[PDB]
RNA sequence: ACAGAG
DNA sequence: TCCAGCTCCACTTAA
DNA sequence: TTAAGTGGAGCTGGATGCTCTGT
């Protein structure tokens, strides 16, 4: 959620993303922007895609 | 004028000699060092001097590959050259069995003539130069590095040293002034020698495409 | 012969310590004698300095060939 | 930063692999010099120079 | 009236700061999207994601901007030799002459580990050592020093002193600092370029 | 949708 | 509020 | 005389910084 009233949390913006790329920090960028936000699993059919 | 007009016909001719020398045509030491006050002797001022057919060059044979591989340079007098004048130069070129020519136009070329040079023949290739480009030898300009057209046996080492394909090299256009100057075609590679800030050099490569 | 640089890069060092810390966090054998350290990343740094880490770094050239370098035979540096 | 009611963000990496990449690559001791011209940015400031 | 004009000149700095956010943040976003794919490869090349080449060697040297001890150059030889003289002064060793310095330098520089350097860097060291060797001659000519070490007021050998141990430690420090200053494979070199022009 | 803060 | 592509229409060459 | 390739002019659609803190 969006902010302090809603106990929202903080944003890793498009600019913070550019910082972490320049460090070569590939796993931290995966942890921050996938694992600690919105990790999910989908069933994908390999035949029709 | 007349002082200024002869100056162009000397500088243009001087650059064409260096252009033909850099392409590897047989050029003599007295052609490259032809001085202004020496130019005045074979052809003088404008009434005696003739532009369309006196300053033409055909002595240029490709002395490396073969003395039968030969090239013209032509200096039209009409500022916009029509297909008629092209057909005139083409049939003269057909008679001599020469396959390359340079046409040095004074102001431009009409669109239907430009289209002809693409399709007249792959075995009869003609290159448009504007004289305003030839008044300054761009290979001696301070921003232009040394370009060196690579041999197939050296391209095969470049691609072996880095394990590349040809289509991963950087590109250079055929419409580039320095590509036109050396007359290179699609699939040739140019070595480029960039100067360092130090005494050293950096070597880079480009593909014509 | 192996043509690539003998020095361990900071990216190789970061990921070896990371993967070894994750393996020491799970119940893997520790190759050094630990001395009351609890933090897995601190134990992995002792194993790197002692050259005991059992990881091979497969350097990849862009054409698809590879070089297998041992972590113990790269020159480590700060 | 200038300590005039400034706010800053904090993130806690939730993974052992994310600790190591943060510590080795993004640590302050590994980043004393800016990438740009190679000049030090973590150094003394007012009342430490005076 | 003076206060009003000073307030006019002041607001143009306030208004520049209020504009500078929108004036620059869009510029940096464009730079990053263009440059972010560029990575320095293990074969010392810079390639895009599709595998085309942007550069055959990064920056012409292969060297890392963050490691430059000089103005865009990896070392500063005057500083490095002074450091080695002061950390390792060798009072029990002779001071080398012009010819003995050149001879001992080319004995060390032909060892196998120096072959891994770029030839431009080996020339700069030899150019520097030749420069140092000429200062020794000029001083020893002025003061009448004899290269055999026999001259009685021994303080003269302090003037341009250099010892074999200091030459050996100098060449190792230079060669090490060059190898550690190379742009390491994997480096996200486009993102550093983007931010270094944007900031 | 507006005001703030850095 | 500023700026690249796309399309319509006069303007010479050429047969 | 006109078929056609290319100049110049107007129309159209895109874009314009990062966050929390409240009503
Ligand atoms: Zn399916």
């Amino acid at each position: 959620t969006e902010g302090r009233s809603r106990d929202g949390g903080l944003r890793l913006g498009e600019m913070e993303r550019d910082c972490l790329i320049g460090y070569g920090a590939s796993m931290l960028l995966l942890e921050r922007l996938m694992i600690s936000s919105d990790a999910f699993e989908v069933d994908v059919c390999g035949q029709c895609g | 004028d007349d002082e200024e007009e002869t100056y162009r016909l000397w500088k243009i001719r001087k650059t064409i000699m260096q252009l033909c020398h850099d392409r590897g045509y047989l050029v003599t030491q007295d052609e490259l060092d032809q001085t202004l006050e020496e130019f005045k002797a074979q052809s003088g001022d404008k009434p005696s001097e003739g532009r369309p057919r006196r300053t033409d060059l055909t002595v240029l044979v490709a002395h490396n590959d073969d003395p039968t591989d030969q090239m013209f340079v032509f200096f039209p007098e009409e500022p916009k050259v029509g297909i008629k004048t092209i057909k005139v130069y083409c049939q003269r070129m057909q008679e001599e069995n020469i396959t390359r020519a340079l046409i040095v136009v004074q102001q431009g070329m009409t669109p239907s003539a430009k289209q002809s040079l693409v399709d007249m023949a792959p075995k009869y290739i003609l290159e448009q130069f504007l004289q305003q480009e030839l008044l300054i030898n761009i290979t001696e300009h301070e921003l232009v590095p040394e370009h060196v057209v690579m041999t197939k046996e050296e391209v095969t080492e470049l691609l072996a040293r880095y394990k590349l394909r040809e289509n991963q090299l950087p590109r250079i256009q055929a419409g580039d002034p320095v590509a036109r100057y050396f007359g290179i075609k699609r699939g040739q590679v140019v070595k480029i020698i960039r100067p360092s800030e130090t005494a050293g050099r950096y070597i880079t490569y480009r593909l014509v495409q | 012969k192996r043509i690539t640089t003998p020095y361990m890069t900071k990216y190789e060092r970061a990921r070896v310590l990371g993967t070894r810390a994750l393996q020491i966090a799970m119940c893997a054998p520790v190759m050094v004698e630990l001395e009351g350290e609890t933090d897995p990343l601190l134990i992995a740094m002792k194993e790197l300095k002692a050259r005991k880490i059992p990881i091979i770094i497969r350097r990849y050239l862009p054409d698809g060939s590879y070089e297998d370098w041992g972590v113990d035979e790269l020159i480590i540096t700060d | 930063a200038d300590f005039d009611g400034d706010e800053m963000n904090l993130h806690l990496p939730q993974t052992e692999e994310a600790k190591a990449e943060a510590l080795v690559l993004m640590g302050t001791k590994a980043n004393l010099v800016t990438p740009r011209n190679g000049e030090p940015l973590i150094a003394a400031i007012q009342d430490f120079l005076t | 009236t003076e206060f009003f004009f000073h307030t006019m000149a002041g607001r143009e700095g306030l208004v520049d700061t209020a504009v500078k956010t929108a004036e620059t943040g869009y510029m940096q976003r464009r730079l990053v999207k263009s440059l972010e794919d560029l990575c320095s490869q293990y074969d010392l090349t810079v390639r895009s994601s599709t595998g085309d080449i942007i550069q055959f060697i990064y920056g012409g040297d292969g060297l890392d901007p963050a490691a430059m001890e000089g103005k865009d150059e990896p070392l500063e030889f005057k500083r490095v030799l002074d450091n080695i003289k002061a950390v390792f002064p060798c009072p029990s060793e002779p001071a080398l002459s012009k010819n003995e310095l050149i001879l001992t330098t080319e004995s060390i520089m032909k060892k196998s580990e120096f072959l891994c350097c770029q030839d431009s860097f080996l020339q700069e060291i030899k150019k520097f050592i030749k420069g140092v060797s000429e200062k020794i001659k000029k001083t020893r000519d002025k003061y009448g020093i004899n290269d055999n070490g026999t001259t009685e007021p021994r303080v003269l050998y302090q003037l341009d002193r250099i010892t074999p141990t200091q030459v050996e430690k100098f060449l190792e420090t230079c060669r090490d600092k060059y190898m550690r200053a190379q742009m390491e494979p994997g480096s996200a070199v486009g993102a550093l370029c983007a931010q270094s022009i944007g900031e």
